[PDB]
């Protein structure tokens, strides 16, 4: 099989809370291209054992996005993230009142960037890396088909049966 | 008045559904983990 | 874990009491009085009922059928405090998967109670008219799981803590105004006395009342509700308990004005006159959130 | 493998219950929605552990035909309970 | 303890015991309430709650309720004890004794079979599924759909026209 | 099939098809060698030209070469019961 | 645990049937039609279960055609019960 | 009018409950087809995303940009 | 009955469309249930004591069929996955695929049915729906032609004709006669399955329209050879010579078309090294032609049936296809016997 190596995962990870990742939206905005290249990664490649070093270069750019807010805001971030736990499953709703002190914090810094749309499936073109077309999982090329009769058919025996 | 609070709930369930699609280290941390408890699996194999 | 027996006792106490609000109200509407010789204003007779009924009170079998008997109240006392599980108090104890579906299965699921109980006596008069109340509580669960499907269809999955947030400003009453007088009538079902009548006696109805909070509940979540507020869960309570009992007091209503139906024309009320009536509001039901959108 | 020694034994014990008689009819028909019951979970198991999505519905549609039999065959056992007194595999009139 | 669908297994089969047996038909009948209602559980360990739901919805509530009335309608009164029956007590003895002789063989993981395939450990591989999805998934959280399988919700609504028309011409 | 369904479609039979939503097969990539390798005539007849592409894809529904794998393990994990036996978690 | 929840409410149940009894010391084929009506009516809706469920995800063109074609179906069969039911 | 004033005035005296099995139930399938509202409820039931999304690579390729809020794509604005 | 009993025929009509018509496993399991929900009122109809009994004992048997059927489609799951109606991929999904299509047709081991369910059953026009709905199994075993075992097919064929052949020889009811004769035919229609699965498809053409032939003509009505006996003089002679065209058919006589099955069943299993099977199917046939042997006595002969009463008002059945079909029926092996590419 030959897996990797027992020091091929990155160090500093799973840190922040499960909420607390969830609270900001604002990581699918900035630090956006690290996350596009590893998605990118395993759907040309299905392996995890090959997108591995892409994925190294998430962690360490989700730990930079995260220590923006650890120097800056971290007040009224904690203050929305106390908010968003108290909460049962709604996970937005009775915050938006806390969600108004948030952003208004970030607009002094350049990281504040909210999309009111979504992401409606957003194309890599300076991706390079490796490759698409590499035989993802083919070993054999299967054997050629039956040869596809070409011509019109003619009467020559008129029925091979008992009679006529 | 029902139909107006659906429509709210629209606005609502796309940000439930934006979170998930913003957070891919969520699935790095899958992928991580299936390796290491693999390698375990293969010291117990080498011992056993 | 004290929450299971935190919701047995204090419930089983629930349909103790009611016997009294049943005599009381009922009284008051009939110009005579409730319990009063008993205790304070007859507050100590459900204890006294308990007491009368259980412990000195014996039982001469008709013919005890070895299996039966003492297995009918494990499927009529059981069943009926499974019910009290899944329920959107303000947080449920283990919510379920799909709310409604463990709702509507364990309530066809409590026919058994009145059918393993006409297997058991030899007579064939109690069992001929054991099926006849067995196909009133069949049938109603007919138009129960259509009325319900519609509701739903409206908003929220079968989850029941979807069901709280669709009520933010707005009762389900208003949208679903011939369902809420259709509901009503079909929670009637699990032999109410008011449409129609049919181990030991005590036991046998301390299901046959608990269920009749079951349904005055589901009842104050389905087309009830006003807000939730994750806040104070307080707040929730105490508007629940008023706006739950205003409803256990219409099933003290309907029993005490009207007769019985003729159990012909109760069979004639549902098929001919609540059936085309639930299926054509299902039919309307189905076309609503495509027409304005609404789909959660 | 593991489950599947089970539930495919419950329904070769279902299938004995069938053809093995002591005079009632009604049995039969009670078997034959244990049949229709273990043909369910073992339909169930294999759609739910490959995830198929699709096939899921498939039961469901089981399901349904299940009870079309085991009713109408069941109006059936009510008409030998109208011509005869009781129903038994011995009254019989067939040759 | 450590097993969850193992335990289960054998219940839904000391149901069909009894099916096997003829212990009488009111005896019989709760077998589909004991066999039946693990059955969901059985159902209900691997996933979709739905699908699990449904015995207790169809099968629990109608199927045996509906087969309740025709014990009632012939073959009534009162059920023989089956202790007292002839063979039928045989068949049950018999019954047990291909299932319980076997569980002892399944003990140390692995066992021999009439089939080719094997018992296995049965604890581990139990799930046989690691995180497949995320939201709405569990591959019956859309379980059940009237698009793309169009064609079978015809077919279905046909089969139920003909049962209320055709039991009416019966009786 | 005795009669073709020919201009009208009524099949989403086989598995690895179109998705409800986007949901995956448990089985997905094994049946993208399985019907890329038979869809002709020529391994659907002598059932040997595909023998290599099936085991694989046998082996993923059952899983019982790794079932007898596992057992294997588990047997000489039991076998260390008062010998040289170690646990790291 | 949801078994936790279970077994707790039937022993109690039970539990109350020992108080019950230990501490004490001293024909017609119309109604059949009812039940085949049930049954029949139980797999529509059952068909019909998925409603508030699928809707969310599907087509709707293809979904409303399909989801009022089963309850027409369902009024249908009622529509050839109304000539001669029963007395009942 | 021979059966249009005659036979609905006699619905309403005997059994007015089936005026409502076919009326309601005719609104039900009529009114879907008539109104120009049925376009707004396919196009948000199709923008919501239950998968993730997934990224295409580019060459050369129009009505497509970054993860970031810029005028591209598709992405459903209809009434905010 | 109106409308209603030819909405029910045309669900049978219907139902065996979406057995044909099929690439889905669950798909011919709803097609074999949809036939079994709407034959029962047809079986039923003119409130009958040995009607009740045939159709319960129809049910019953034909219900473990269809469940038997249906656990070789979860072990098609099981093994390989795949729900498409081509191989069964395994040595024991195949054996419960066989004998469970051998329940719903009239082969050997699950025969006894077929008799007592004939018998009970009120009309010619219920007759008819026994013949034509052993076409919906027989649909089924051409699509899973590879992959199934000779030794639990052939041995059920070879079975078959050798019960069959003995099993009309000791009855004199009509109905019993023509029940034997499909436990008969069977045994010539799954033996080619292996052997080329083409003529399986000529031997039901040949099979359904020989049989339908026999009950259109028995419209005067007739349930025994006694109450058939009475028909040379009382009634018409001429009928008495188109039914010995059809009497003599459905045994192996080559100047009646009901030998072409005969023809090519024979001569496609000679083709692949097998000689000693084919010699045990004409042999047996024999006794088949037996049962129509004393049978055309009946109508050949006097036989002394005059009865007093004499019909003078002529007869008004329905006679749908009993002109048509009868005149392919005796004529067709100079007709047609490039007809094997035609059909298949």
């Amino acid at each position: 099989e030959l897996p990797s190596l027992e020091d091929l995962k990155v160090q500093e990870v799973k840190v922040s809370s499960s909420v607390l990742k969830a609270a900001a939206h604002h990581y699918g905005a900035q630090c956006d291209k690290p996350n596009k290249e590893f998605m990118l990664c395993r759907w040309e490649e299905k392996d995890p054992r090959r997108c591995l070093e892409e994925g190294k270069l998430v962690n360490q750019c989700a730990l930079e996005f995260f220590r923006q807010i650890k120097r800056h805001c971290a007040e009224p971030f904690t203050e929305y993230w106390t908010c968003i736990d108290y909460s049962g499953l709604q996970l937005f709703r009775r915050c938006r009142k806390q969600q108004a002190q948030f952003d208004e914090c970030v607009l002094d810094k350049l990281g504040w960037v909210r999309p009111d749309l979504g992401d409606l499936s957003k194309v890599t073109k300076v991706k390079t890396d490796r490759p698409l077309p590499e035989n993802p999982y083919h070993s054999r090329a299967r054997p050629e088909p039956n040869p596809e009769v070409e011509g019109d058919l003619k009467p020559a025996r008129h029925g091979s049966r008992l009679f006529f | 008045s029902m139909m107006k609070w659906n429509r709210e709930r629209r606005r609502l369930q796309i940000e439930d559904f934006e979170a998930r699609i913003a957070l891919m280290p969520l699935l790095q941390a899958e992928k991580d983990r299936r390796v290491l408890q693999m390698l375990r699996e293969n010291l117990e194999e080498e011992a056993t | 874990m004290i929450n299971i027996l935190m919701l047995i006792i204090p419930i089983l106490l629930a349909v103790a009491f009611l016997t009294l609000v049943e005599r009381k109200v009922l009284g008051y509407m009939q110009l005579r009085k409730g319990p009063n010789v008993v205790g304070p204003y007859g507050l100590l007779q459900p204890i006294a009922d308990a007491i009368k009924l259980f412990i000195k009170e014996p039982l001469r079998p008709a013919t005890s059928s070895a299996s039966m008997f003492i297995l009918a109240p494990i499927m009529a006392l059981g069943l009926a405090l499974t019910m009290w599980i899944p329920l959107p108090m303000p947080y449920p104890l283990i919510n379920m998967n799909l709310g409604v579906l463990f709702m509507l299965a364990m309530s066809s699921l409590a026919v058994y109670s009145i059918l393993w109980s006409g297997w058991a006596s030899n007579s064939k008069y109690a069992l001929i008219g054991a099926l006849r109340a067995v196909a009133q509580t069949i049938s109603y669960e007919v138009t129960l799981a259509i009325i319900l499907l519609s509701v739903l269809l409206m908003s929220g999955s079968f989850t029941l803590s979807t069901l709280i947030t669709t009520q933010e400003q707005m009762w389900l009453i208003l949208p679903a105004w011939p369902l809420a007088m259709m509901w009503f009538i079909s929670t009637l079902a699990e032999t109410n006395r008011a449409p129609f009548d049919l181990g030991p006696f005590a036991l046998f109805f301390m299901a046959e009342y608990a269920n009749i909070i079951m349904m005055n509940i589901f009842t104050a979540i389905l087309f009830l509700g006003t807000s939730h507020n994750p806040h104070m869960p307080e707040l929730y309570t105490i508007n629940f308990t008023i706006k739950s009992l205003l409803l256990t007091m219409s099933f003290l209503w309907i029993r005490a004005s009207y007769p019985r139906f003729r159990y012909d024309q109760l069979m004639h009320l549902l098929w001919k006159n609540f059936l085309p009536l639930t299926l054509a509001l299902c039919m309307w039901h189905v076309s609503l959130p495509i027409l304005t959108s609404g789909i959660p | 493998s593991m489950v599947y020694m089970n539930i495919m034994m419950a329904f070769t014990v279902s299938l004995v219950g069938l053809l093995m008689y002591r005079s009632h009819l009604m049995s039969s028909l009670l078997c034959l929605e244990g049949m229709m019951l273990s043909l369910f979970v073992m339909a169930a198991l294999t759609i739910l552990n490959s995830h198929f999505t699709l096939a899921s519905m498939m039961p469901i549609i089981l399901l349904v035909f299940a009870a079309c039999e085991a009713a109408l065959g069941l109006s059936l056992l009510v008409m030998v309970s109208n011509t005869y007194g009781t129903d038994y595999v011995q009254n019989l009139n067939l040759l | 303890m450590l097993y969850i669908v193992f335990i289960l297994s054998v219940i839904f089969v000391m149901g069909f015991v009894g099916f096997s047996s003829k212990p009488s038909p009111i005896y019989g009948g709760l077998g589909l309430i004991v066999s039946g209602g693990v059955g969901c559980g059985i159902v209900l360990n691997f996933g979709g709650s739905f699908l699990g739901l449904m015995v207790f919805l169809i099968y629990l509530g109608g199927m045996m309720v509906v087969f309740g009335y025709t014990t009632a309608m012939a073959t009534e009164q009162y059920p023989e004890i089956w202790l007292s029956n002839k063979a039928v007590l045989g068949a049950f003895v018999t019954g047990l004794l291909m299932e319980f002789f076997m569980v002892y063989y399944v003990l140390k993981d692995k066992e021999v079979e009439v089939v080719f395939e094997f018992n296995g450990l049965g604890d581990w591989v139990i799930y046989d599924t690691g995180d497949s999805g995320f939201f709405s998934e569990e591959a019956m959280g859309i379980a059940a759909l009237y698009s793309y399988g169009t064609w079978l919700v015809i077919v279905t609504g046909w089969s139920l026209l003909i049962g209320v028309v055709v039991i009416m011409e019966i009786t | 099939q005795k009669r073709l369904g020919v201009d009208l479609d009524r099949w989403m039979t086989i598995q690895s098809a179109e998705q409800p939503h986007g949901i995956p097969s448990r089985c997905h990539a094994f049946e993208k060698e399985w019907i890329e390798c038979a869809h002709g005539i020529g391994s659907i007849r002598a059932e040997k030209e595909c023998k290599i592409e099936f085991e694989d894809f046998r082996e993923c529904l059952l899983r019982q070469k790794t079932m007898k794998r596992l057992h294997a393990i588990r047997r000489q994990r039991e076998k260390l019961i008062k010998e040289g036996k170690y646990t790291p978690p | 645990n949801l078994m936790l929840a279970l077994l707790t409410n039937f022993t109690l149940a039970t539990l109350l049937v020992i108080i019950a009894f230990w501490l004490p010391q001293l024909f017609s084929m119309k109604f059949f039609l009812v039940a085949i009506t049930f049954l029949l009516f139980d797999l529509e809706i059952a068909l019909l279960l998925p409603l508030p469920w699928a809707s969310q995800t599907a087509n709707l063109n293809t979904m409303l055609t399909m989801a009022l074609f089963l309850i027409i179906l369902l009024a249908v069969s009622l529509a050839y019960e109304w000539t001669q039911k029963g007395l009942e | 009018a021979e059966r249009v004033a005659a036979f609905l005035k006699n619905v309403w005296a005997k059994e007015p409950v089936l005026v409502a099995s076919f009326a309601i139930a005719g609104l039900a399938v009529i009114l879907p087809t008539l109104s120009p509202y049925t376009k707004y409820s396919l196009m948000i039931n199709x923008x919501x995303x239950x998968x993730x999304x997934x990224x295409x690579x580019x060459x050369x390729x129009x009505x497509x940009x970054x993860x970031x809020x810029x005028x591209x794509x598709x992405x459903x604005x209809x009434x905010x | 009955n109106p409308i209603i009993f030819i909405i029910i025929l045309l669900t049978i009509m219907l139902g065996t469309i979406i057995v044909m018509i099929s690439s889905h496993w669950l798909l011919v399991w709803i097609g074999f249930e949809m036939n079994m929900l709407a034959i029962i009122p047809i079986m039923m109809k003119n409130h009958n004591p040995r009607a009740t009994e045939a159709s319960t004992k129809y049910f019953l048997t034909q219900s473990t069929a269809s469940m038997l059927l249906m656990m070789a489609v979860i072990i098609n799951l099981m093994f390989s996955g795949q729900w498409t109606v081509m191989k069964l991929f395994n040595p024991m999904a195949s054996m419960l695929m066989t004998m469970a299509l051998a329940m719903k047709l009239g082969m050997a081991p699950f025969h006894f049915w077929v008799p007592e369910v004939t018998q009970g059953i009120p009309l010619s026009s219920g007759l008819i729906l026994l013949t034509w709905q052993k076409l919906a199994p027989m649909s089924v075993l051409y699509q899973i032609f590879p992959s199934i075992n000779l030794n639990l097919i052939l041995t059920l064929s070879v079975l078959s004709i050798l019960i069959g052949g003995w099993g009309g020889l000791n009855q004199t009811q009509l109905r019993k006669i023509m029940a034997y004769s499909s436990i008969a035919h069977m045994g010539w229609m799954t033996a080619v399955l292996p052997y080329n699965p083409t003529m399986t498809l000529l031997n039901l053409i040949i099979y359904i329209i020989m049989t339908s032939t026999m009950f259109t003509m028995f419209m005067a009505n007739s349930t025994t050879t006694t109450l058939s006996l009475s028909h040379t003089w009382n009634k018409t002679p001429i009928m008495t010579v188109l039914i010995l065209a059809t009497l003599l058919s459905m045994g192996g006589l080559p100047p009646l078309s009901g030998f072409m099955p005969k023809w090519m069943i024979i001569q496609e299993m000679t083709k692949n090294n097998s000689i000693i099977l084919p010699t045990f199917m004409a042999i047996t046939a024999l006794l088949n032609l037996y049962f129509y042997m004393r049978l055309t006595y009946s109508t050949t002969l006097t036989m002394f049936p005059s009865t007093n009463n004499m019909k003078m008002k002529w007869q008004f059945p329905l006679m749908k296809k009993m002109t048509f079909l009868p005149t392919m029926v005796v004529l067709s092996t100079m007709m047609l016997p490039l007809t094997p590419m035609l059909s298949v």
